[PDB]
């Protein structure tokens, strides 16, 4: 019923910047909680960032600290992930997923792996020289 | 009136519904079993906001409305008159003279599953605030922008939002089973009753008596007076009972 | 189809709950006065597909007396209400075969009852052709009880039953008083019957107009005429209008009402109301006072 | 003689919830107007709410309006607070206090500074573990 | 049946201070209603 579409990607070089956008058609943001998950080849999927339903409370992972900013715009109903200072090991495919309620960090529950309801197709971000 | 209403089966349900279509049960013509305090539908919170709940037994009950909802833990105290909010005004409003008992279980073992529960659906967008004690079921896409909402796209938002629970979620996002026993009167419709204590009869002695609101003093004796089945009272010349 | 007939001794009731025996009691209450005119409304348009116009609108002021002489059950139900529209609720006293549903509900449209074209003697069966409303608004008090019209069987000819009824609205409180008595070929049998109540209801809605319900598909043994006014006809539906009169009622030692007199019909009725008796001895009795009412009133102020 | 002890507090997380309870060991409730005060570290003590002696007349402050609520029960002889939507700078030592008669918003006299006669020991509340 | 007069006037200036004048005690718990023109002084615990 509800689809999620991602945009961005391309051929970024180490030291460059890029911006992904995830647009929801049916469901409403700033009442839903969305997050970003990535998958490298030969590995298992791991989250990147999350923002809850209430206001713009951001959450982040250990290897994501200080380089990756998350922002939500309720005018175009599109969440933005801004990539700064990308390193060579950051080549993966990124998925945006939404889960109603303030799902990320609600007591004794982190946003570990994938149990989100709404999914997307994903966009490939590669980085190399 | 020798009738008993089993309250206990009414309150628990096999599966609680969503906000859109709950179940309203009306109770009358039964013995007022409100000693089900502390172990059924009134319990832990014991938040009887009714104006003098003990004196409501005097104002003899004409209708009892029993309801059972499930709401998230962030807005447990939102079930009170005069409060605002999108989950309050656009789901269920209460009138300013609500008289009843509204009590909330910490439903963490039965309303939460390891795979997640999606059977509770709410609204956050509506045309306007509704009148209290009213429900909407119809699912239509609201127009939240300049674009006409004739197709499934941006600026056209579905009103259905299904909450999600597991035992691993923290307190505040956990589901709470809120059960309402409301004993109000519409325009005081004094129609049916219940509380009516009766002493044992005593004959052939000078006693005080009260029969159906008629008070007096004297000796009550069995006799060969016969009444046609309509007539209740008896009277003679000079209009004495 | 509006012939008038006088009602002899019909419409005397039990005003209250109390038991009395061998007394003569004066009651000031809404009664049907002795020797008053009542209206006969007919129903003859059985084969025609158009509405019969045989159920008019009557202005229901201070209680209504109703009577019927029919072996069959064509008469089933009554509509009460001020406007009979979606603005206000309306009361129904509809009767099925063995139960009564009384509903106080809002109804948007009351178009027409169902009308057949064919003959009742050809097809003497009525199977699920009673649809009056389509929409039900916000409403309560859907009371269900035993049938008012007990189907007392009438056989062997000249044994047709009489259904007497009065309807009364006092301070948001609706009272149905009724009794079923077997009679003879007299339209209004000269005689007396202590006429019992059945039911009491709390309603709370004022009533201005009312209307009657018939199985208006097919009707037989119904004669009528085009003349209106002081005429005669055969309708078997009797409607009288109550008035606040004072009566002297005779209670039997067995416990029932056996006779009643007016106190405003005749001068000797006034004598036997003042003497608290039914037998008046020979003599002269002073009953009341006369005085001449003013014809009109003048007001005269200076220049 | 009259002591006002507090129960609750501990370690919570932003977006969470916690419960405060002040049971009066001495004089009862529904005869004294009680209140609640908090102290940020390095900062002055400022009240958060009251409830009146009669009925359930309820007041809050500007920065805490809507999020927090107060209720009381006379059978247990205590007052209850439900903390909702906890944020970063609420970390304070919460006190409960009381004063005879309706004193919070009584005529031209609000519950300004510290004017109550009874005092409590206090519990600590911390967030963002 | 009271034959007499009631005299009252405002005293905000000798019976009130900033910390609160607590020399006036108003008893609110009693087993039963008083007789006319009667006092009880005794301090015993009232359990509800």
């Amino acid at each position: 019923q509800v689809q999620l579409q991602e945009s961005g990607g391309g051929l970024v070089q180490p030291g460059g910047s890029l911006r992904l956008s995830c647009t929801a058609s049916g469901i409403a943001l700033h009442t839903h909680a969305t997050g970003w998950f990535r998958q490298a080849p030969g590995k298992e999927r791991e989250g990147v960032s999350c923002i809850s339903s209430g206001d713009g409370t951001t959450y982040y992972e250990d290897s994501v600290e200080g380089r990756f900013t998350i922002s939500r715009d309720n005018a175009k109903n599109t969440v933005y992930l801004q990539m700064n200072s990308l390193k060579l090991e950051d080549t993966a495919v990124y998925y945006c997923a939404a889960d109603p309620g303030a799902v990320c960090h609600s007591g004794s529950y982190y946003y570990t792996d994938d149990d989100f309801y709404y999914r997307g197709q994903g966009t490939q971000v590669t980085v190399s020289s | 009136v020798t009738n008993l209403c089993p309250f206990h089966e009414v309150f628990n349900a096999t599966r609680f519904a969503s906000v859109y279509a709950w179940n309203r049960t009306r109770i009358s013509n039964c013995v007022a079993d409100y000693s089900v305090l502390y172990n059924f539908a009134p319990f832990f919170a014991f938040k009887c906001y009714g104006v003098s709940p003990t004196k409501l037994n005097d104002l003899c009950f004409t209708n009892v409305y029993a309801d059972s909802f499930v709401i998230k833990g962030n807005e447990v105290s939102q079930i009170a008159p005069g409060q605002t909010g999108n989950i309050a005004d656009y789901n269920y409003k209460l009138p300013d003279d609500f008289t009843g008992c509204v009590i909330a279980w910490n439903s963490n073992k039965l309303d939460s599953k390891h795979s997640g529960n999606y059977d509770y659906w709410y609204r956050s967008f509506r045309k306007s605030k509704l009148k209290p004690f009213e429900r909407d079921i119809s699912t239509e896409i609201y127009q939240a922008g300049n674009k006409p909402c004739k197709g499934k796209g941006p600026n056209c938002y579905f009103p259905l939002q299904s909450y999600g629970f597991r035992p691993t979620y923290g307190v505040g996002h956990q589901p709470y089973r809120v059960v309402v026993l409301s004993f109000e009167l519409l325009h005081a419709p004094a129609t049916v009753c219940g509380p009516k204590k009766s002493t044992n009869l005593v004959k052939n002695k000078c006693v005080n008596f009260n029969f159906n609101g008629l008070t007096g003093t004297g000796v009550l004796t069995k006799s060969n007076k016969k009444f046609l089945p309509f007539q209740q009272f008896g009277r003679d010349i000079v209009d004495t009972t | 189809t509006q012939s008038y007939t006088n009602s002899f001794t019909r419409g005397v009731y039990y005003p209250d709950k109390v038991f009395r025996s061998s007394v003569l009691h004066l009651t000031q209450d809404l009664f049907l006065p002795f020797f008053s005119n009542v209206t006969w409304f007919h129903a003859i348009s059985g084969t025609n597909g158009t509405k019969r116009f045989d159920n008019p609108v009557l202005p229901f002021n201070d209680g209504v007396y109703f009577a019927s002489t029919e072996k069959s059950n064509i008469i089933r139900g009554w509509i009460f209400g001020t406007t009979l529209d979606s603005k206000t609720q309306s009361l129904l006293i509809v009767n099925n075969a063995t139960n009564v549903f009384i509903k106080v509900c809002e109804f948007q449209f009351c178009n027409d009852p169902f009308l057949d074209v064919y003959h009742k003697n050809n097809k003497s069966w009525m199977e699920s052709e009673s649809g009056v409303y389509s929409s039900a608004n916000n409403c309560t008090f859907e009371y269900v009880s035993q049938p008012f019209l007990m189907d007392l069987e009438g056989k062997q000819g000249n044994f047709k039953n009489l259904r007497e009824f009065v309807f009364k609205n006092i301070d948001g409180y609706f009272k149905i008083y009724s009794k079923h008595t077997p009679i003879i070929g007299r339209d209004f049998p000269q005689g007396f019957s202590a006429l019992e109540p059945l039911v009491d209801l709390p309603i709370g809605i004022n009533i201005t107009r009312f209307q009657t319900l018939l199985a208006l598909n097919r009707s037989y043994l119904t004669p009528g005429d085009s003349s209106s006014g002081w005429t005669a006809g055969a309708a078997d539906y009797y409607v009288g209008y109550l008035q606040p009169r004072t009566f002297l009622l005779k209670y039997n030692e067995n416990g029932t009402i056996t006779d009643a007199v007016d106190c405003a019909l005749d001068p000797l009725s006034e004598t036997k109301c003042t003497l608290k008796s039914f037998t008046v001895e020979k003599g002269i009795y002073q009953t009341s006072n006369f005085r001449v009412q003013p014809t009109e009133s003048i007001v005269r102020f200076p220049n």
